[PDB]
């Protein structure tokens, strides 16, 4: 699928951010880097969640189409709403 | 004036009978009165609101609103046809007049 | 016993007219609103003693796209209608080179004449229908929705639009009293249009089968 024209919507889904926390959360839980600044946050889901809000979580989400094709949509290009 | 009252008998062929209870996902009503508190609106007070930026501010909205993305006619007409209530109880709530 | 045969062979003219208007066939104004008395003044009101006969209604228009395209509408005197009337109306077209015919009949239809139905396809498509079912125009009622028969080129934009099979948009079957309304076969995709209370206006679309 051509990149220079995505139809999915440009917001992340409940799902989409579920999936986000939850996998990043289980990366900081197996010592990853972090990205941004941890004043007080150890808990891998409190660190996850930091990271969203600040929109530096290094995933890519592959949303599947019906027909086969994908579209990779980065968690900096979606628009977070909750 | 006109489009809403195309809009109207659109209405008329959709609701045969006389009930306009509807639900939509945004209330309108709830909200213009949400900015009446918000700025300390005055309703005795004449309103600095151009009616043209009240048209041209409803025109630019409803094209904002994509429930169809596509640039296609087939796309335009799911897309006029899938916000068509929405932009009706819109355009009937947001009048130039109303506003004013 | 007599009054009410000719306002049954009005209503099924009207309704037969109708038809042919939605199917896209040149028909004249004048008589796709022929009040009761407009039909006995140019037809009678004797069809007990003949006239009208049956044989009289029969009805020949085209197609507005393209003027040699015919179809014809028979109404047969028989009741129970048998292989031999076919053969007649058949051998009619043949004659008049028309390929579409539509077979009004009263009781009902026998099964060779059915089967003589589908065999002749490719050759002559004709069709069948009841004088009981013509009495109404479905298409007027309020659960009918508008149907509109799409195009070759609007089915491959459709398709190349939303990138999907013919086989998995919605089915429709092919005896349908809508699809045969309006004279629609296998492979076809049929364009619905209904009112919606939830965004107002809804269209689908749905696969003949």
């Amino acid at each position: 699928q051509a990149n220079q024209k995505r139809i999915t919507t440009p917001y992340m889904t409940k799902y989409e951010r579920a999936r986000v926390l939850g996998t990043r959360a289980l990366q900081i839980a197996m010592c990853a880097p972090v990205m941004v600044e941890l004043e007080g946050e150890t808990d891998p889901l409190l660190i996850a969640m930091k990271e969203l809000k600040a929109r530096k979580i290094p995933i890519i989400i592959r949303r599947y189409l019906p027909d086969g094709s994908y579209e990779d949509w980065g968690v900096d290009e979606l628009i977070i709403s909750d | 004036f006109e489009r809403m009252r195309e809009d109207r008998e659109v209405l008329r062929v959709i609701f045969p009978t006389g009930d306009s209870k509807v639900v939509l996902p945004c209330n309108l009503l709830r909200m213009i009165w949400n900015a009446q508190k918000i700025f300390h609106i005055n309703p005795r007070l004449p309103s600095d609101l151009h009616p043209i930026k009240v048209v041209e501010g409803v025109k630019e909205l409803s094209k904002k609103l994509v429930i169809v993305n596509g640039d296609d006619p087939l796309s335009r007409q799911a897309q006029e046809n899938a916000t068509l209530l929405f932009n009706i109880h819109l355009r009937s709530t947001l009048c130039s007049r109303r506003m004013a | 016993d007599d009054e009410e045969e000719t306002y049954r062979l009005w209503k099924i003219r009207k309704t037969i007219m109708q038809l042919c208007h939605d199917r896209g066939y040149l028909v004249t104004q004048d008589e796709l609103d022929q009040t009761l008395e407009e039909f006995k003044a140019q037809f009678g009101d004797k069809p007990s003693e003949g006239r009208p006969r049956r044989t009289d209604l029969t009805v020949l228009v085209a197609h507005n796209d393209d003027p040699t395209d015919q179809m014809f509408v028979f109404f047969p005197e028989e009741p129970k209608v048998g292989i031999k009337t076919i053969k007649v109306y058949c051998q009619r077209m043949q004659e008049e080179n028309i390929t579409r015919a539509l077979i009004v009949v009263q009781q009902g239809m026998t099964p060779s004449a059915k089967q003589s139905l589908v065999d002749m396809a490719p050759k002559y498509i004709l069709e069948q229908f009841l004088q009981q079912e013509l009495l109404i125009n479905i298409t007027e009622h309020e659960l009918v929705p508008e149907h509109v028969v799409m195009t070759k080129e609007e089915v491959t934009e459709l398709l190349a639009r939303y990138k999907l099979r013919e086989n998995q948009l919605p089915r429709i079957q092919a005896g349908d009293p809508v699809a045969r309304y309006f004279g629609i076969k296998r492979g076809q995709v049929v364009k619905i249009i209904r009112p919606s209370e939830t965004a107002g206006r809804y269209i689908t679309y749905r696969l003949v089968q």
